[PDB]
RNA sequence: UAGUCGGGUGAUUAGCCAGACUCUAACUUAUUGAACGUAUU
């Protein structure tokens, strides 16, 4: 469409998207440049031209947290505070955020993880539901991807839906790209306190 | 295993091929697809379903397509449910059926009574030959007790128990209600069981002596 | 008395109006739009016959509209919403979720019973009737789900009524503070020039909201944005620049000499050059000084060539 | 199991102790003081006279259950006697003994108990002033709590003489003593640990200077 | 150094640890466990950005919490700029209970909870003290809100007040006071700390008062 | 420093030039309906 095509033009990557799968080169090319297009710095460090990162995370009635907003750090954020503070909630809420980009990377349509009805809504919260909503970047073709991950708590009678259609649709990109040309791909990873661990090199993971 | 699942459980779930082991190594589509069509009388001619698995990163999801399947095996669940009917047997004999005989024998808990256990492990390859034997023997003792003479037995005990708490021992009354309701029970079971139009424990043990003593030559 | 007042409207029968009411919840059109992005928007419109009756119903009964709401108001728009903020440096923009979808039959007569300024008063009789020309029934076999569409004429006064003692409470508490607020639809604009209050307001919003409509009415956290003259700023699609005046912003107004430079040597085609002479339409009317501008830029002739 | 008084040994050496066998027994301990067992007895020896006198009136059906419940009877005197035997603390005290440990010892932990919800026995804990679940516990307090509960069982378990018996002998080793600790708790947990079981030998290992300035240099 | 053996039948991975060559089993847990993070990482990245002439250059976001654990003193205070180094474009989210990490990053990446908190914030904010590069006491005080020394410890008082005491007695050293000074140095000894600044305080209290005394001739 | 605003240039959604701004802090959105601007009558 000539919206679209308007948009992709002024360097809209979701726009770009759309018209290659319709028409379905210049538009491919867009959209595979935008993912690969970077360059080597002063320092000899590549740096990729559209980067990837959390901006922003809101915590609604989790755990113990009734109403609370993060701003993130492009490059290094570190929290601090006693036992019992919600620093390891914090971490929890951004790692099955992340789980919706990988599931959807791995599989059209793929399922990432949710919150516990069981645990993960605040205990004396009027309202019986939860929300983690997080806005992530990736270059100014597409400033703002939105996710919210939503549970009521164990038999509530209203059931609060995820948001989680942005996440897939970016996900999207990298998977479909990828399968025509490859592209280097985003890494997601969460190491908490369960990473110590004894060693066992006689035990084989036969699976995959 | 479609077949099975959906039969015992609504929106019960078969088993999916594997990502790993399924499809074919160097598969330009990168999926594998299992295609059977069944037949179900001249009303049925053409039960299609199919198994599909795609590989992981490829562009496209391959899934399964498996609603004529259940919506067959939904026919036989829930007029079953309503009224007594005939249902398919489904098994798989595999050279694992050569196993060793654990002779200890397990308590019966009474699973093997109840009749969907007909279906526990049936594709699994082995059979279940410990099941027969537990399910034997209960079959034995059944034939050879009296049918509702615990029940018979408990109405007696309901009664004794009864007199008592009428004779001024009101101690006795939790017990009472107990009794009560093992009585209750007993004859809802025996109700189930006679509901659920089943043969009597004497025949259903005749027909398979018969079984294999015909089949299994130098059993007699 | 509903039914004779829009049978006299519509020059038909008391029978038939009433007739037709008895199925119009149902009688919408379902149909989508793309978004700009990806994705697509589902709109339900009504059926044409319900059209008319919903806006003979809106003809003959006037519902207070606070000054505050500057969305589908007579006179207003966009532009006269994004000036009230333009002297403000410090920006707060808050959204309403699901806002016409949550608006129900019951919020309707709670805020007709709460209203502080005069209603009409309607006969319990009419009350089932009034419910069937403005509400929508998504679920064909749940009757008892009532909502607003967003494309129906009535949407726009209903929901604007709804919110006016919203507006009143809200606006009143903001003044208090030289905080200035106004509202398109569902969007919450409130600016400042005093450093550290517009950050209670969102906690005060949702109190507010919580009273007037329990757990109907909420904020879109996610939607909650702080800005300053430090960081973009805009209202309804319009930007605020630095010295305090309505832009189209610097993108916009690049693509659009974009465009005019493409029709000076004859490249744009008729779909592009349509395209164009709306844009500038509404440039005239946001940014009159960027024409002059082009003008100058341009040739008059050209411009004029453009616009004949 | 875990009633025994030598299930105090058990895995006592292989590193991680058994938080979960805490949980058992601590429910177990709760379920036991809401209900004493010798009303149980005198309520099973009043039924095992009730049911001796149907028999005695000609009653010869209920002899089989008579039987039964002299032999539960005798079994309820033995854990009786056997408990008495033991000259053990009482189950109340047990109780007592142990909560009032964790709380002095876990400084975000005010109260501990046993809630019945649904169908189901809860531990429940007041940390930082809010009622919680122990999976709702941070890594840091429920990783101390269960040290501290665990070798609590295990005191209460072996010194049953004592009127406090956390005053026991013993030799425990900590590594990594600071483990998910912020440095408010490392300038308490020294003092905590050596104030609640004053006998025993600690024998640690510590990367933390925090620690370090509580501890005299003649121990290092 | 990590290399793989197969001589003996069986496929070893060996490491040089310390000038030591051993097995992973034989590392001690904090050194397995940090590895064990690196190596992942690592892994992960080189497989998933092929067309990088240095994989690690690539993108994405890792979570690790308590980043310290295991971790001594030493190595804590390299283990930021280590991992920021190898991976220049991830972005990496961390907690941490250490002032010793806290010492080597900038108070603009630190998100800090208000001490009597209650999970009723609307926002986290940085420390109001820059950290980077700043001393260890200064970081526990100002920004960890624990105190220098153990307030549950008779003696971490002694040094206060025997200054108080000073105070008191118009900066002479009177009976109360040289008891106290006794005290500390039989307990923290002859070239302690404690005792210079004790002995500071004696010094710069009988300058003061002379100075008065001049003062009021 | 960075981000933002944008007057000018520039076969022009790019790049380049000039000037400025900084409450912890914009992410440009949606039709056929409604309103507003334009065109037509
Ligand atoms: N559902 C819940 N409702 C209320 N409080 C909760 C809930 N889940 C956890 N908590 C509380 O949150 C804290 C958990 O802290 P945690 O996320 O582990 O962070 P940290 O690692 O900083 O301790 C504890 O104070 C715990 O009692
Ligand atoms: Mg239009």
């Amino acid at each position: 469409t000539k919206q679209y095509e308007r948009k992709a033009k002024g360097g809209n990557l979701l726009s770009a998207f759309e018209l290659y799968q319709r028409n379905s080169g210049e538009w491919f090319e867009m959209c595979r440049d935008y993912i690969q297009d970077g360059h080597v710095d002063e320092s000899g460090i590549f740096r990729p031209d559209n980067a990837f990162y959390l901006r922003r995370l809101t915590l609604k009635d989790f755990r113990r947290f009734s109403l609370l907003e993060i701003k993130l750090e492009e490059d290094l954020t570190v929290i601090i505070g006693n036992n019992g503070k919600g620093k390891t909630s914090i971490l929890y809420a951004i790692a099955k955020t992340l789980s919706w980009f990988v599931a959807n990377i791995l599989k059209e349509g793929g399922s990432g993880q949710r919150l516990s009805e069981m645990t993960d809504i605040k205990n004396d919260a009027e309202d019986r539901y939860s929300d983690v909503s997080s806005t992530f970047f990736f270059g100014k073709g597409l400033k703002s991807v939105p996710i919210r991950l939503s549970r009521s708590a164990l038999g509530t009678a209203e059931r609060r839906d995820s948001e989680v259609k942005p996440a897939k649709d970016l996900a999207d990109i990298w998977r479909v790209i990828n399968e025509v040309n490859t592209i280097n791909l985003p890494t997601f990873a969460l190491y908490n306190v369960e990473r110590s661990q004894p060693f066992n090199r006689n035990i084989k993971d036969n699976t995959g | 295993s479609w077949f099975v699942a959906n039969i015992l459980k609504e929106g019960g779930s078969g088993q999916r091929l594997s990502e790993m082991t399924d499809i074919k190594n160097d598969a330009e589509d990168r999926y594998s697809d299992v295609s059977s069509t069944f037949f179900f009388g001249k009303g049925l001619k053409s039960v299609p379903i199919r198994l599909s698995r795609s590989a992981l990163g490829t562009a496209e999801r391959r899934d399964s397509e498996v609603k004529p399947a259940k919506d067959l095996a939904d026919i036989w669940r829930v007029i079953n449910e309503v009224n007594t009917i005939n249902l398919p047997t489904f098994a798989l004999y595999n050279v694992e059926r050569s196993q060793p005989f654990n002779r200890n024998i397990k308590d019966n808990t009474g699973r093997r009574e109840e009749r969907f256990d007909a279906y526990s492990q049936t594709l699994g390859g082995a059979g279940r030959f410990d099941h027969f034997v537990e399910w034997y023997i209960y079959l034995h003792k059944r034939t050879v007790s009296d049918i509702s003479s615990s029940i018979k037995e408990l109405e007696q005990q309901v009664n004794d128990l009864q007199r008592t708490v009428d004779g001024g021992m009101v101690s006795v009354k939790s017990l009472l209600e107990q009794m009560k309701f093992k009585l209750s029970e007993a004859i809802e079971r025996n109700d189930a069981a006679v509901s659920s139009r089943v043969l009597t424990e004497s025949v259903q043990k005749s027909i398979v002596e018969k079984a294999i003593c015909s089949v299994v030559p130098s059993i007699s | 008395s509903v039914i004779r007042g829009l049978a006299a409207v519509l020059r038909q029968s008391d029978s038939d109006i009433s007739a037709f009411l008895v199925t119009a919840p149902r009688k919408y059109k379902v149909y989508k739009i793309p978004k700009r992005t990806t994705g697509f928007r589902v709109i339900a419109q009504p059926a044409k016959g319900l059209k008319d009756i919903q806006r003979a119903f809106v003809q003959l009964y006037s519902l207070p509209v606070h000054d505050a709401s500057m969305a589908y108001m007579k006179g207003k728009g966009i532009r006269d919403n994004a000036a009230a903020h333009a002297g403000n440096q410090y920006l707060l923009k808050a959204d309403l979720e699901d806002f016409f979808n949550s608006i129900t039959p019951a919020i309707f007569w709670r805020c007709i019973e709460m209203s502080s300024a005069q209603t009409p008063q309607f006969e319990p009789q009419d009350k089932l009737f009034i419910e069937k020309i403005l509400f929508w029934q998504p679920i064909k076999r749940r009757k008892t789900k009532l909502i607003l569409s967003v494309g129906a004429p009535s949407s726009p006064v209903i929901s604007n009524f709804c919110m006016y003692e919203f507006d009143n409470r809200i606006h009143a508490a903001c003044k208090k503070v030289e905080i200035t607020y106004t509202r398109y639809a569902d969007d919450l604009t409130f600016s400042s020039n005093i450093p550290d209050v517009l950050k209670a307001v969102p906690s005060t919003l949702e109190v507010l909201l919580k009273d007037l409509f329990g757990s109907a009415l909420r904020l879109n956290h996610s939607k909650t944005v702080f800005s300053s003259k430090a960081h973009n700023r805009h209202v309804t699609g319009i930007t605020i620049n630095n010295e305090e005046t309505l832009s189209l912003g610097r993108d916009r107004k690049r693509f659009i000499k974009h465009l005019i430079n493409q029709y000076k040597y004859g490249l744009l085609d008729n779909e592009d050059k349509a395209y164009l002479i709306g844009l500038l339409a509404f440039a005239s009317h946001i940014e009159p000084s960027f024409i002059t501008r082009m003008n100058e830029k341009y040739s008059l002739e050209l411009m004029e060539r453009l616009r004949g | 199991r875990r009633e025994e008084r030598f299930d105090a040994y058990s895995q006592t050496l292989g590193g991680a102790g058994r938080f979960d066998h805490f949980v058992e027994w601590y429910i177990y301990l709760h379920k036991r003081t809401v209900s004493d067992i010798s009303s149980s007895i005198k309520e099973l020896e009043q039924q095992v006279n009730d049911l001796q006198r149907t028999v005695d009136g000609g009653m010869v059906s209920v002899k089989s259950l008579l039987e039964q419940m002299k032999f539960k009877l005798s079994e309820a005197i033995e854990r009786n006697d056997a408990a008495v035997s033991s000259r053990v603390l009482t189950e109340s005290v047990q109780k007592s003994i142990v909560e009032k440990a964790i709380c002095s010892v876990v400084p975000s932990i005010s109260n501990i108990w046993v809630e019945m919800i649904t169908g189901s026995d809860l531990v429940k804990v007041t940390n930082d002033g809010h009622d919680v679940t122990i999976d709702q516990l941070s890594d840091g307090q429920r990783v101390f709590l269960s040290l501290v509960a665990d070798l609590a069982r295990r005191m209460v378990m072996l010194n049953p003489l004592l009127e406090n018996p956390l005053e026991g002998r013993g030799i425990v080793l900590i590594d990594e003593i600071e483990l998910h600790l912020h440095p408010k708790w490392q300038q308490e947990v020294i003092l905590n640990l050596r104030s609640a079981f004053p006998n025993i030998q600690f024998i640690i290992t510590t990367h933390s200077p925090i620690v370090l300035s509580t501890i005299e240099k003649r121990c290092i | 150094n990590i290399w793989v053996e197969m001589i003996t039948g069986s496929d070893l991975v060996k490491v040089t640890n310390d000038g030591h060559d051993v097995t992973i089993d034989q590392l001690s847990d904090g050194q397995r466990v940090f590895l064990s993070l690196v190596a992942d990482l690592a892994r992960r990245m080189v497989m998933l950005n092929p067309l990088l002439e240095n994989p690690l250059e690539g993108r994405g976001i890792v979570l690790i919490d308590e980043i310290e654990l295991h971790l001594h003193p030493k190595w804590q205070q390299e283990v930021i700029l280590n991992l920021r180094s190898a991976f220049p474009n991830i972005q990496f989210i961390i907690t941490t209970h250490s002032p010793i990490v806290l010492s080597t990053i900038e108070k603009r990446c630190i998100r800090e909870f208000e001490p009597n908190d209650d999970g009723d914030q609307s926002f986290l904010d940085s420390p109001d003290m820059q950290t980077k590069g700043s001393e260890n006491a200064q970081i526990l005080e100002q920004v960890m809100n624990v105190h220098s020394t153990p307030p549950g410890i008779a003696e971490s008082h002694w040094l206060g007040n025997f200054e108080l005491l000073l105070l008191d007695n118009s900066g002479e050293l009177d009976n109360h006071s040289q008891v106290l000074y006794d005290q500390i140095k039989a307990h923290f000894g002859i070239d302690s700390i404690e005792l210079k600044k004790a002995d500071s305080l004696i010094r710069i209290n009988k300058m003061k008062n002379k100075l008065n005394k001049i003062r009021a001739e």
